[PDB]
RNA sequence: CAUCCGGGUGUUGUCUCCAUCCAUAUUUUUUGGAACUUUUC
């Protein structure tokens, strides 16, 4: 029953932590879209489980995403 | 828009040369305009399978090499 | 709206670009397509700590074009009007 | 055509690009990952559907470095274009 | 070397043209024809590559060559 | 005083595709096709092979200047004295050309036009025993009639796939004239009718297995064809195919959608009517009753047609015939809709089977070719062959076998000749040729006294292979000689 | 039912309403005739060369016609055929 | 369309070279093409990009993953161009 | 014909074992249960488990891993 | 076998009447999976 889209909407205002094509990350998702883009604030950059830096608020390109995690 | 004309390759073992040096076999069951792969399970090229069925993705694919004629 | 319509507009500029591997790219930009394909004049291609070499004429792909680096003098907003 | 605009507008606002409209109309100073490992320090000017990007006040941060050595290196730009498949990650510093 | 002041490559149809592609290769030959991607048709083709020294030749002939492939495209010469 | 045909190297007309480039698609089995083209009388056969021939040679000397613009059509293909003054087709008589398919890949085809008067289908046999698809030519107005029929058994009999022309649409406005809706009732009834003698397959327009055509005006046309000249403006490049297929069968058009609803809103035409035989009688009626000033603007205004000052002078038979063929355009949709509809894996086996001993084949060196017919042409005498296997080459000893002799099937067993010239038939002339290569369909002089009627063409490699050959049977001619003298 | 095409699509010539003209019938009356009349165009020709009498005896005889006429027909289709 | 797609249709039957992505140089009978260079080949030799050599049969390869396609010189002179 | 989509569909239904390689990268896969479908590849895949490829186990929970960098499925 | 009443086209001259190609980013092209480090030569 549950498709993508809407567990990524659900997930709005929640934690999320995302890795890429690679650093991992970790904040609060804002917002997003059909292209899966993201907005986060309280950005965290795990640099291989390492949060080298915290940034706060940020925007995720899509293209560059892995996958999304709590 | 065309369909890729795989109907010569329908039900026949297939190596799928795919992405970043790796190799797949198996037999051909189904495909879609994207050139997605649907087949019946073999191994990853000393060997060993993985699945009953698998579905290759159409980007991934480098080739798909006839092992049967 | 478009990036691309301010893109066209920009005709006749001396302007250096960078690509995705990194060369630097010295040229007049007669035109430019609808897909960002660079189409330069009085050419000079440099790498970024070796030697150069100048061309008359070169077509950029667009995909390859990471950033232009634009004129000194340029009135932007302008250029952002429809 | 014009509707299709006003929707992709309308989103924009809304969703996950409407920080970064946001922070274009206020002109802050903002910084940007890429996928070269380029620290692109600037002010936006412009915006669109693929994230290009005009910039003034243009400052980028690499590491000119052939191993073994440690070198940081950073250059200032007046006006730069921008490709959109170059972002990885954009931010801003308050 | 010399040559006209086009505004786009659909009006230099036919001349000997450079090529240069993102493995690092460079074809030379005359453009036969274009596409909406960017493809080219080329007359008499030669692959020209330089490994890691000096040019390593190779003629081809008439080669239809990918636009994804291609990164930038030169003039080489005139017509004929 | 024999035959009417031209002796030269030089006057040989042009052909604009440049016959040495077609030569070389003989390499490619695959490529060549050999299309008959089969009908009852006067359904137009010879006056279409003259609208294909003419699109493709550049200047013809045959053209006089009345039948370039001709009240009387040219027919290049007739080529026989005998044939002229009694108004007939008898000896078929083919060419060989390549012509563009509508994707712009071009295919090498050999036609054979065979001639339409039931007395004669002992030459149609031949046409279909020779080639590998079939055009069946319909006149509208004759309808399908029982020698049709025939023609649609001995098609599907013989394994070789067909395709429907609907000729002389002109004779039904122009004469019968029937409102814009009757007509297509009648095209309804008709290929409603040809389908209940095809029991394998259902043919219609959509499925692009019948082509509509006037030769006596030169247009040939497909549904799918005028659609891509024309409505592929209009719509999205994804909708195409889509389109099309709502094009013929019942559904009707209001307002941007397509409504199978019976009819109702108010205005009512299905869309095959709407979209195509409406706008046509608007051709017709108007390049006659309309002036050419203001018909001038629509021809641009809508089929980005444009006309010279010579051509806005002529009569209305002549400028109806120019406006026509100077819209839709050389024939693509007819070359196409042959093309596509033609498939090498399930029938020309089938056909090699039934028309020999059945067995898996000897593919190889060795050649194997059909020997069919003695034809006749200006100088001395050709005879006509298909090559099934093999290449033949010109002075090669070749073993020929009577098919009388087939229900035969060491010394003895060989006759031998030389093959002195290899010609392409082209109807008018005869183009010389060094060898030829596999499926196509060429003459050899210097074969003829080794038979009578058919015969059987063999030169193979190894001693053991020659037991594993297969013969021809003695070829089917339909009619049954009644009639003694 | 199931998809629709952008409205404005129209046959196209169906900007043009009427498909029969006032004079579309006569056109079609003369479209099929005997000879100086379906060109409608050609050039002078001289007076005694247009035979007005020959259309006539190339017919049939008809019937009512006593003998003396008949015999008339056979007259002139023999110098005809000379 | 694309007057490359139409000449690799065209070459169709021919003798095609075709290098990819990987630089593993094929030369083989073309058997069929589509919109997106998606080819087929038969009899088909296959080189690795560091220099050995490997006979096979039917090889389909993917467009996306195609670098250049060599066709024979025969097709440049007709009659696709004009 | 069986399409990927339908397939994508009967796994779904199923709730089986799925291990996903990604694209472009030969030392990680992915081994879970399909939750979602998308037009595209992408879908979401709860109770996942990141694998380290045989030249052990690692910790992972619940992921939507994106239609552009799937390249196997197996369910 | 000829004569006779006619005809077409071409060139030149002369005469008469007038004038100086889609519009848009999520697998096949252009929104890239790129870069960094190291050996041999
Ligand atoms: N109205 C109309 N008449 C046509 C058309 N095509 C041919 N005709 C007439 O029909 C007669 C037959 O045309 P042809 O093609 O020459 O005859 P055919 O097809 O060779 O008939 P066969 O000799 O038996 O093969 C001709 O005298 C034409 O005048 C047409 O398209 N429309
Ligand atoms: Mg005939």
């Amino acid at each position: 029953p549950v498709n993508p889209k809407p567990f990524l909407k659900g997930l709005v205002n929640h934690r999320v932590g995302v890795k890429l094509k690679s650093t991992e990350y970790r904040g609060t998702l804002v917002s997003t879209d059909n292209y899966f883009n993201l907005q986060l604030n309280e950005a965290e950059e795990f640099v291989a489980g390492v949060s080298h830096g915290t940034l706060g608020e940020i925007f995720i390109r899509c293209n560059n995403v892995l996958y999304i995690r709590e | 828009v065309s369909t890729p004309e795989l109907k010569k390759y329908m039900d026949k073992k297939i190596l799928l040369n795919i992405n970043g040096s790796r190799k797949v076999a198996g037999i051909l069951r189904g495909y879609d305009i994207f050139l997605n792969v649907v087949l019946d399970d073999a191994m990853e090229i000393n060997n060993h399978q993985l699945g009953l069925q698998t579905v290759i993705r159409g980007n991934s694919i480098i080739s798909l090499e006839a092992l049967d004629a | 709206m478009k990036l691309v319509n301010f893109l066209k507009k920009l005709r006749n500029e001396q302007v250096t670009i960078e690509l995705k591997n990194g060369t630097t790219v010295w040229g007049t930009l007669q035109s430019v397509s609808p897909q960002m394909n660079a189409i330069l004049t009085d050419v000079k291609l440099t790498l970024p700590s070796d030697n150069i070499a100048s061309l008359q004429y070169i077509n950029i792909r667009g995909n390859t074009i990471r950033q232009i680096i634009l004129p000194d003098s340029l009135n932007l907003d302008s250029l952002l009007v429809d | 055509r014009a509707e299709l605009e006003e929707l992709e507008e309308f989103e924009f606002k809304h969703g996950p690009m409407s920080l970064i409209n946001d922070a274009m109309v206020t002109r802050t100073p903002v910084i940007i990952s890429l996928r070269n490992n380029h620290k692109i320090i600037a002010r936006v000017k412009a915006f669109d559907r693929h994230c290009n990007m005009v910039l003034e006040n243009v400052k980028e941060l690499w590491t000119e470095k052939k191993g073994k050595n440690v070198i940081n290196r950073e250059r200032f730009i007046s006006k730069l274009f921008l490709r959109g498949d170059s972002v990885i990650v954009v931010l801003k510093t308050p | 070397i010399q040559v006209a002041h086009s505004s786009r490559l659909a009006n230099l149809i036919d001349y000997k043209l450079r090529v240069l592609t993102q493995d690092g290769r460079v074809y030379i030959g005359q453009l036969m024809a274009f596409d909406k991607h960017m493809n080219l048709v080329l007359n008499e083709c030669i692959e020209e590559r330089v490994p890691k020294i000096k040019v390593e030749k190779r003629v081809l002939g008439l080669t239809i060559l990918r636009g994804e492939q291609i990164l930038s495209t030169v003039v080489e010469d005139k017509p004929l | 005083e024999h035959t009417i045909f031209t002796q030269l190297k030089k006057n040989i007309p042009k052909t604009r595709y440049n016959r040495d480039y077609m030569l070389s698609m003989a390499n490619i089995p695959e490529r060549i096709i050999n299309v008959g083209v089969i009908g009852p009388l006067h359904s137009g056969k010879t006056s279409l092979m003259d609208l294909l021939v003419i699109d493709s040679h550049k200047r013809i000397p045959d053209m006089s200047k009345n039948v370039e613009l001709g009240w009387k059509p040219l027919r290049y293909l007739d080529n026989l004295k005998q044939e002229i003054d009694r108004g007939l087709s008898i000896k078929l008589n083919g060419s060989t050309l390549l012509c563009t398919d509508l994707e712009s890949k071009s295919r090498m085809i050999n036609f054979l036009d065979a001639p339409g008067h039931v007395n004669f289908m002992d030459e149609t046999a031949v046409a279909l025993a020779a080639s590998d698809l079939v055009l069946i030519v319909i006149d509208v107005v004759e309808g399908v009639t029982f020698v049709v029929e025939q023609l649609i058994k001995q098609s599907i009999k013989n394994n070789v796939a067909m395709c429907f022309v609907i000729n002389k649409l002109d004779r039904l406005i122009l004469d019968l004239k029937l409102p814009p809706m009757d007509a297509y009732l009648k095209l309804n009834h008709i290929i409603a009718n040809i389908n209940s003698f095809t029991k394998g397959n259902v043919f219609s327009p959509i499925d692009n297995n019948i082509i509509f055509a006037s030769t006596k005006l030169g247009f040939t046309f497909t549904i799918k064809e005028f659609v891509s000249y024309y409505y592929a403006h209009s719509i999205p490049s994804s909708k195409i195919d889509d389109f099309t297929t709502r094009l013929w069968g019942s559904v009707y058009y209001h307002k941007g959608n397509f409504r199978t609803k019976p009819f109702e809103n108010v205005e009512k035409y299905p869309t095959f009517v709407e979209f195509i035989l409406i706008p046509l009688y608007k051709i017709f009626s108007y390049a006659l009753s309309m002036e050419k000033d203001k018909l001038k603007n629509l021809l641009r205004s809508n089929f980005r047609v444009n006309l010279s000052q010579e051509a806005l002078q002529y009569d209305p038979q002549p400028f109806l015939k120019h406006v026509l063929q100077l819209i839709f355009r050389q024939q693509t949709g007819l070359v196409d809709a042959i093309t596509r509809c033609y498939q090498p894996f399930e029938l020309f086996d089938n056909k090699t089977a039934h028309l020999s001993i059945p067995g898996k084949s000897t593919p190889e060196g060795t050649l194997w070719a059909h020997v069919l017919k003695t034809v006749d042409y200006g100088g001395a005498e050709w005879s006509l062959v298909r090559i099934y296997s093999g290449l033949l080459k010109r002075g090669d000893t070749v073993r020929i076998l009577d098919t009388s002799q087939s229900e035969s099937r060491e010394d003895d067993e060989t006759p031998s000749c030389e093959v002195e010239e290899i010609g392409l038939l082209g109807g008018r002339y005869v183009y010389p040729v060094h060898e030829a290569h596999k499926g196509q369909i060429v003459l050899i002089k210097g074969i003829s006294s080794a038979y009578i009627k058919s015969a059987t063409l063999y030169s193979v490699k190894s001693k053991e292979d020659m037991k594993q050959l297969k013969f021809f049977k003695p070829l089917d001619y339909i009619t049954e000689a009644v009639f003694k003298i | 039912g199931d998809f629709t095409l952008p409205e404005d699509f129209a046959p196209l010539l169906a900007e043009e309403e009427e498909l029969i003209l006032p004079n579309t019938k006569d056109a079609m009356s003369l479209y099929h005739s005997p000879f100086p009349f379906n060109r409608t165009k050609g050039k002078m020709v001289r007076a005694q060369d247009v035979a007005l009498a020959k259309k006539w005896f190339l017919q049939h005889p008809d019937e009512e016609y006593p003998v003396k006429v008949k015999v008339s027909y056979q007259k002139l289709l023999k110098n005809y055929v000379l | 369309n694309g007057i490359p797609v139409k000449l690799l249709n065209e070459a169709q039957g021919h003798i095609v070279s075709l290098e990819l992505t990987t630089g593993a140089t094929y030369r083989g009978k073309l058997v069929e093409s589509e919109d997106s260079m998606n080819v087929q080949l038969r009899d088909v030799i296959a080189t690795e990009p560091q220099g050995a050599v490997t006979h096979m049969d039917q090889i389909f390869v993917r467009g996306s993953q195609i670098k250049f396609i060599v066709v024979p010189d025969l097709l440049k002179n007709a009659p696709l161009f004009k | 014909m069986v399409p990927p989509i339908n397939c994508i569909f009967n796994f779904l239904q199923q709730q089986t074992p799925v291990t996903i390689w990604l694209f472009e990268q030969i030392g990680i896969r992915i081994k879970g249960k399909i939750v979602g479908f998308d037009e595209f590849m992408n879908v979401v895949i709860d109770e996942a488990v990141e694998i380290p490829v045989n030249s052990k186990g690692t910790p992972l929970g619940k992921i939507l891993l994106k239609g552009d960098n799937i390249t196997l499925i197996t369910s």
